């Protein structure tokens, strides 16, 4: 069947940045039938642009795009803050449908360092033979960070558990959790844990750090 | 008044069925098509199946073929779709959609429903475990302090976790899990003033409606490991 | 349906003018040439 | 209803082809009898 | 999906004027006629106005004719009502109902909605006082124990009255009020175990949105009159 | 217009006994419009019966009443406990509605003795230079009952607040309250503060009091 392909899959932009994506056609296709959709998050998407120029009811002036032939566009000319999401492109075909891939946009902000905070294992797993040390790291932008385990000095790797947020709409940073899950025995044969948080806003890692102080 | 809303999905085993629903209100229902479009969790769209107004004109893509039964009532005002022998790859999210124009068959598609979350695997249901968290100490005790809730070794998807019954929902952030070894794993954490805590008492509620389990767990603060 | 004139207008024609928005094309002419059949049809009754 | 073309598509047949499949046989030789037998008492003034 | 819901209301002078209205949803709106009934509190049904689908011909009682005003706006699919210059017997409850067969009018009235308080008088709006109650004394004290709120001296009607937030509702007795020299006055009990108070505390809840008085009051376990 | 007239306007019933109420006319109406409504507690009415002998949709089969001319009923064969409501009958005109008076039915069960609790005045009436002494009595059958108040034996009727209560779903019993309202220099006067219950269930009026011990 037909099939399309977006461009770009990524791209960031500012309030007062004009921006404009691609959905690229396998074969020459009219006008008349290529929808436009828009999905927030944790929303059902919505329809968005019926025909390739003419928009749907409650749709600002903000919002065209047009063309022909075999590429496409959609073009937001003063970008709001809360145009950061996934859009969607739609073609029929002699019986089927196909959509497209996805196209995300995000909002920036200014830089920052991020906010370090590490737990201990509570009492309960201890009872259960084992232990999760987590490793929080709350409000940072942007989303790109490394972060690091050691264990007396050892840079362990094994047992790393990642996973990140959703850009917030309250300030447009990152969050992340991090943890270390060890086992009973393991978790007594030594003494320091650090973690450490790499980003490009500070050179230096800090440390966030527990001991074995009435532990 | 249109609306649409979905039941049925949950666990089934490869080698099982399963029988959806769609509700459908507000609008003459015997005067459009019917569209049932899937979601993958990787960010992709794909298309299932369609059905024309009066009942008799199917249609199916190649790569399904012969395998999902899709029909129409006009007076019970519903939709159905039946599933017979599943495979791994329809752990996706499932919608139902109204064609635009009347009398219509695939146009575009102006009002959907919002989900319904069917996840084939060869895991067991299990249920959570809750485990609270505090720091170890803390240098000249600032008024920021932080505390967690941990989720850990649960089936399948979804799992509820709200504080003091959905009281408080400022400086939190909620996590999405991730499923390690036939387990899913799932971490929150919440940021209050060192005067707040230990003065209020905060309990972590967690609601697992696929094992019924309902844990709550409240934060001691940093009971020393010391024994005379 | 579309030669006993019923409902060609609001249940037929204009439903297909919201997709293919020439059809007029191709049925105005039609209830010209079978209704033309129709009233030669008649006279020739009367001349009968 | 059916013998004075009005709505006899739309309104009557249609919604029993939903649940009877060969409902055009009875009701589409019924429209070529009346119909002829119509005209022909038309002719009858006309000769007269 | 056939409601009838309704709006406005309150307390108007005598000499003043009201503007009603009616939500309906679900149903053809052009295709019905539709009518207001009042019900008297004194348990008496009355009729005051119908108007047809068109909305072109009117119908009204000899008793209040030329004074009241019916209206209808298809696209906007919404009912109206426009009173001028009140008398004092309108107090009383307003209805909004649909006629039974189509195109009709007078017939029978198949859906209903749920009701509009108006009231028409010469008082002043005032603010309640909440005063909590607890028994003297009892011989042998038995467990059946019994509490009591008292809601003297507001304007006007309604007033809601809960208890902590509306836990419970069980071996309560909810009295209607009785007017007495232009102030309402309300009483209310509730009967718990005396093993349950006064070791559990609870607080009579007074909503009174005419004033906007939020009024809670706990019950002190009969505190004697002495003072050194 | 057309007036119409009910009997009874008041009957009580228990569950095993047929009932069947009027709706009586003021002059010869055709059978094709007149119509039944039903108002339990609190709710909007709801249409009952069509045409006089048709039943609409959501009613048992218990239910019928018919003739014609200038006289009609309703009759119930098997009367349920949720059958204690209030009815109503309407008749078209030349252009007017005109529908019944009221039709209400009760429930009946055994006879009780009534509950009688009195309370004090609390504290912050007393400072605002008045009192009121209210006299509870719940959950009793029938509904006719009489109170008196005694204030050092003195038979005193002025300040009496009365209201009833709605027939209970849940024992088909009544309960009532009774406050004495008083000033405070009144409140000071005298000793002693009686309310009484008299009923038919209890030829002794019981006695619930209170004192002046620490008030």
């Amino acid at each position: 069947e037909i099939v399309l392909t977006q461009s770009p899959a990524l791209m960031a932009a500012s309030p007062g940045e004009k921006v404009t994506i691609t959905c690229s056609v396998s074969l020459s296709i009219s006008s008349s039938n290529l929808f436009w959709y828009q999905q927030k998050s944790e929303t059902s998407p919505k329809p968005w642009i019926y025909g390739t120029s003419k928009l749907a009811s409650g749709v600002p002036v903000r919002f065209s795009g047009s063309g022909s032939g075999t590429s496409y566009s959609l073009t937001i000319s003063s970008m709001e803050a809360e145009d950061a999401a996934t859009y969607y492109c739609q073609q029929w075909s002699s019986h089927s449908f196909t959509f497209g891939g996805g196209t995300k946009l995000e909002i920036k902000r200014a830089d920052a360092a991020p906010t370090v905070s590490i737990f201990p294992p509570s009492s309960e797993q201890l009872t259960s033979g084992g232990a999760s040390v987590v490793c929080f790291l709350n409000n940072f932008y942007p989303k790109d960070i490394n972060v690091k385990w050691k264990i007396d000095g050892s840079e362990r790797q094994n047992g790393v558990l990642n996973s990140w947020t959703d850009q917030d709409s309250k300030d447009s940073t990152y969050s992340m959790s991090s943890t270390l899950t060890l086992t009973k025995d393991e978790y007594e044969r030594h003494n320091s844990y650090t973690c450490e948080a790499t980003h490009k806003t500070s050179t230096s890692p800090i440390v966030k750090s527990f001991n074995r102080n009435e532990c | 008044e249109v609306q649409l809303v979905e039941s049925g999905g949950g666990l089934v085993k490869p080698g099982g069925s399963l029988k959806l629903s769609c509700a459908a209100s507000g609008f003459t229902f015997s005067n459009y098509a019917m569209s049932w479009v899937r979601q993958t969790p990787e960010k992709r769209l794909e298309w299932v199946a369609t059905i024309s107004n009066g009942g008799r004109y199917t249609y199916y893509p190649d790569s399904v073929k012969g395998r999902f039964t899709i029909s129409r009532d006009n007076a019970k005002n519903s939709l159905y779709l039946q599933m017979s022998s599943l495979r791994s790859e329809d752990t996706a999210m499932y919608y139902c959609a109204r064609h635009l124009y009347r009398y219509d068959v695939g146009g575009a598609l102006d009002y959907w429903g919002q989900g319904t979350s069917v996840t084939v695997s060869s895991a067991k249901t299990t249920a959570p475990s809750v485990y609270p968290l505090a720091p170890v100490c803390g240098d000249t005790t600032g008024s920021s302090v932080t505390l967690g809730c941990l989720v850990k070794g649960y089936f399948p998807e979804p799992v509820t976790l709200t504080w003091n019954s959905g009281s408080l929902s400022s400086g939190v952030h909620t996590f999405p899990a991730v499923l390690q070894s036939d387990l899913y794993t799932l971490s929150s954490s919440v940021t209050v003033t060192s005067s707040t805590w230990p003065s209020q008492s905060i309990t972590c509620n967690v609601a697992h409606p696929a094992s019924s389990t309902k844990v709550d767990k409240k934060i001691e603060p940093r009971g020393p490991t010391i024994k005379p | 349906q579309v030669m006993t004139l019923e409902s060609w207008s609001m249940g037929i024609v204009r439903p297909l003018m919201e997709v293919y928005p020439y059809a007029w094309v191709f049925f105005i002419p039609f209830i010209f040439v079978v209704t033309f059949v129709m009233i030669n049809l008649v006279v020739a009754i009367c001349v009968d």
